[PDB]
Formats: structure tokens, C-alpha cells, sequence
């Protein structure tokens, strides 16, 4: 037992990374067979950040500006070109340590582990979830673009996101790995913001079921509601509303509980309505909502 | 306040 | 920016991962060169765990009686002793993926990496601090012993932690990579009950000054205190008392964010006199302990 | 209530 945000392994992404300088900027890159996918910022002087044409300043580049180091082995580059907001960087050498992968788009309330990076190196691992305002709440500083976010089934590790940059708010924005952002961001040094954000109700559920399937019973209650009047209180308190999809994917946790998924509603509610009274919910004292469904079955079920 | 690309 | 419980990339752990199966009972090794290490406990039926003799039911095994697998190679044991509670298995051939290492002895307070893992194969990873009460908050079910915790300094994997078993209250109690466990715990499943926990006072400091370098600041005020006047409202509130060394620990911190140690104090009295009024701190609206110092200036600072 | 080893 015990409940816990939790990354995957990462070895298999690590062989991946490397780093990526064009003239004096420098960033990371991800190593599959013979391409290296990074974001296309890496061309821009400090001053071409503002307004830059990312076209313009491709053009004037060739394969020798681009050095990329794996490890202490520097990669000669082959080939360049843009694909949306990364570059791809065929290079001499296929990466011996590719592991099986898919390129996937995740939906906001999805989740999946960053490996921070700086210079190619791996420096940490954390759980993040795509925001409904499509930025993520990670841990970046300068030099980790070019990082990247991933889910891993089996031996087969389907990237999602590669990181691009820090908005105003603290919050991140970056790409999927064909470089189309994540929500109506660009990869400008702009005045740019988030739209406004709302939780993840699905998720809240699920991570109140992880609760009761570690024994944190106390918020439950006798009482349970319509899906209509869940989502009259869901609206107020700015909660994405609850469907019958997501009512039929905590099938499986209600079933392992025996708590109705409109009965758990009624439980929130009242914690929407009331509070927690100075209690605590698996050792937090505010309603989580970056745990899915399948987070909490793969934790509370132990797939390795 | 802006974006703040983060290579180095 | 943003600062979030982050593990170390644990690659180079999860080449070290093995099952060892004695019997019908079967865990994870941790594999080092020619030695597999793993908890004693493996060699136990489900009736010999209430009052195992170890000594006794080691000299009835024999080296064909433990399987090591690494994936789906099996490992052949050429030799077997007790030391504490881990059992090390020489086995005929050298780890190739054997990392540089060292096996270190945290103290209470400080924080690793867990590599959860189950038959051998690595599941997920997260960070854990070891409690002043020696256990650990972990998520582990049935099938985890074994599975290690560490850090990375360099390219040295410090191995301090090895996982054994679940207490009543649902945390975690193991041995250093010697086979001492910490705390007053041994491996039998009898009635054992953890000491009085308490809150680790510089961690809470590290992560409030986390907090003002991510700019949440509403916390702060103009009173300082003394260090004699904190320990007295630590005492209350079940706090460890604040030490001189830590002060300096802090050090850095407080020179970065310009923020004194002592006037810091006087925020965490204000804070646990009067809680937060609904707000926030870093996303927790409880006071978080699990970070150290070092922890903060790493993420606050970047190493790879 | 009694300690559970973690092994299976």
C-alpha cells in the first residue's frame, strides 16, 4: 500500500539524450536511429528571440553549424531540416540504444514522466499532467528545452512532449514530438498567456478511490447524487464536468471499492461545499487532480 | 511580462 | 522555474534489477558485480514468516535452490551467506552494467530515489525521505521487497536503502545495503508499531525559501526571532529542534533570496500558529518536510 | 495487526 506520484523508469529515454549547440546557443536533443528531434529555437541568437522567422534563419544555416555531442562523442550531422517547432537532424550514426516508440498526442488530464535534461545530461524525473489550458507545472531553467515527456507500455516508450518554454506565470509550454505546440503558444519571447485553467474531475475521483483503497475512508458518506446535480456543483466550483465515459472508466475502482462512482461524487461535493476540517487525503490537505484513472490502478495493482 | 525560450 | 518532487534518472539502477526466486517465494536482487543482494526473507515459506530462524533455514538451503533471473537469463549461484538481514548470492558472472557505487547509511531526514520494482523489473520511480522515525511513506505491494532507493552523485549510484516490508499503519520499513535495518524493526510479521513521528524543521525552512525563489512570498513578514524563541514553538507543534548547523546549512539559501534564517522562523511560527487562511505554498496547503536543502538548491540550481 | 514481508 501507500500512494505515491510516480515517474516510469527512465533508463530507456536517458540513452536518448544529447545535446544540440548551434553557434552559441545550446539545448537538448533526442537520439532515435538516425535523427535528432529539437526545438528550433536552438537557431536563434539571444536577439532573434523576440520576432524571429524561424525560415529565414534555417536558410542561412548548414549541417556544420549544428554540433551535437553524445556523451563525448560528437555526431557528425548529415542532413537538417523544420518540422514545425522542432528540427530534425539526421546525423551519421543510428543511436544503438533506441528503444521501441511512437510519437502520441496526449489530451489535457493526461499524464506522463519528464526527464529534465541540461547539456544531453539526465539530471531528474517527475509525473506531470497536460493542464485543460494545455501548459504543464513542471521544473525547468535555462537550458532544459529540448527535454522530454513520455509514457512507456510494455518496452515501448510513446513520447508526447518535448519542452520548449517558460510563460510568465511560471508554468511551461512545448510541443509534441512533431513539433505542433501544446494550446495557442509560440515559440517567441512574447508578452503570452494561459487561458484560464479549470480540475481535472475524473481525476479527482480517481485519486479520492486510490484514498479508500488505502484506507483514508473518512470523507465518505451515505448520501449519493445525480450526475445532473454533481455538475451544477462541478461548474461552481470551476471543475471540468463529469461524463458518463468518465463515469464508465472508474468502473473498475468503483467495483475494487464497492462505492458507487455518484456516491464518490457526493463525497466530493461535500468536500467542494466544506472543506477537510484540517484532516488530510493521502497526505494532502487539497483535492488532487494530476493522478488518472490508470495512474491509480497501475499503483494500487503494480505493473512492472 | 514574456515567454522566456529555454535553450541557453 | 517551479520546483516539484523530482527522483534521479535511474538507469543505472535499473541494469542492476534481478528476481531471485527460492522456493515458491520471490523478490528482486540488486546485482553488483559477481554478488546479488537481496532481503533475507526470500527464503522463508508463507508459514516459516510469524517466527523464521534464519540461521536454521539458510544451512537447509543449498546454492541450486535460489533462481536468478536477469530478464530472461538465468544467473547461476555458485556461492551464498547471510550478512544481517540481505542475503548475498555469488553468482558466475559479472554484472556488465555494474555502475561506480558505494553503499551509505542515510540519516533521518534525508531523501532518495525508490526504484519500485517487481519480478525483477523495474515499475517506477519516486522520492522518499527516511522519517525521524526510520520508516519510510513509500508505495510498495506485495512483491517489492528488494527494490532499492539511492542517489547520484556524479556517475556514483550511493545505494542506502533496501525494502522489506509494510508495517500496520500502511509505511515502510528496510535495511541499509549491509542488511541493518533502521529503526527498531526486523523481519518478521509480527504486531510492530513505528515510534512517534515528527516533522523535519530545516526541511520545511528549505522549501519555504523553494517557495519565495519561485515567488510565493505571502508568507514572509517583517518580525525575526531568536533561535531559542523557534525551538519553543517547535517543541509545541512537534517540530525537531532547529540547530546552528542547520542555520548555516541553510546558509546559501538565505543569502540567495536575501531572506535571514531566524526572520524565515518567524514565518513557519506564524504559519503554525495561524495555518494559511485558504491559501497556498508552492501548491501544498500543508507544510512540506521531504525536501532538504540540497534537494532545493539542486532543482533551484540545475545539476545534471 | 502484523508487519507484512514484501516478497511474494
Amino acid at each position: 500500500s501507500g500512494f505515491r506520484k510516480m515517474a516510469f523508469p527512465s533508463g530507456k529515454v536517458e540513452g536518448c539524450m544529447v545535446q544540440v549547440t548551434c553557434g552559441t546557443t545550446t539545448l537538448n536533443g533526442l537520439w532515435l536511429d538516425d535523427v535528432v528531434y529539437c526545438p528550433r529555437h536552438v537557431i536563434c541568437t539571444s536577439e532573434d528571440m523576440l520576432n524571429p522567422n524561424y525560415e529565414d534563419l534555417l536558410i542561412r544555416k548548414s549541417n556544420h553549424n549544428f554540433l551535437v555531442q553524445a556523451g563525448n562523442v560528437q555526431l557528425r550531422v548529415i542532413g537538417h531540416s523544420m518540422q514545425n517547432c522542432v528540427l530534425k537532424l539526421k546525423v551519421d550514426t543510428a543511436n544503438p540504444k533506441t528503444p521501441k516508440y511512437k510519437f502520441v498526442r496526449i489530451q489535457p488530464g493526461q499524464t506522463f514522466s519528464v526527464l529534465a535534461c541540461y547539456n544531453g545530461s539526465p539530471s531528474g524525473v517527475y509525473q506531470c499532467a497536460m493542464r485543460p489550458n494545455f501548459t504543464i507545472k513542471g521544473s525547468f531553467l535555462n537550458g532544459s528545452a529540448g527535454s522530454v515527456g513520455f509514457n512507456i507500455d510494455y518496452d515501448c516508450v510513446s513520447f508526447c512532449y518535448m519542452h520548449h518554454m517558460e510563460l510568465p506565470t511560471g508554468v511551461h509550454a512545448g510541443t509534441d514530438l512533431e513539433g505542433n505546440f501544446y494550446g495557442p503558444f509560440v515559440d517567441r519571447q512574447t508578452a503570452q498567456a494561459a487561458g484560464t485553467d479549470t480540475t481535472i474531475t475524473v481525476n479527482v475521483l480517481a485519486w479520492l478511490y486510490a484514498a479508500v483503497i488505502n484506507g483514508d475512508r473518512w470523507f465518505l458518506n451515505r448520501f449519493t447524487t445525480t450526475l445532473n446535480d454533481f455538475n451544477l456543483v462541478a461548474m461552481k466550483y470551476n471543475y471540468e464536468p463529469l461524463t458518463q465515459d468518465h463515469v464508465d472508466i472508474l468502473g473498475p475502482l468503483s467495483a475494487q471499492t464497492g462505492i458507487a462512482v455518484l456516491d464518490m461524487c457526493a463525497s466530493l461535493k461535500e468536500l467542494l461545499q466544506n472543506g477537510m476540517n484540517g484532516r488530510t487525503i493521502l497526505g494532502s490537505a487539497l483535492l488532487e487532480d494530476e493522478f488518472t484513472p490508470f495512474d491509480v490502478v497501475r499503483q494500487c495493482s503494480g505493473v512492472t | 511580462n514574456r515567454a522566456t525560450l529555454q535553450a541557453i
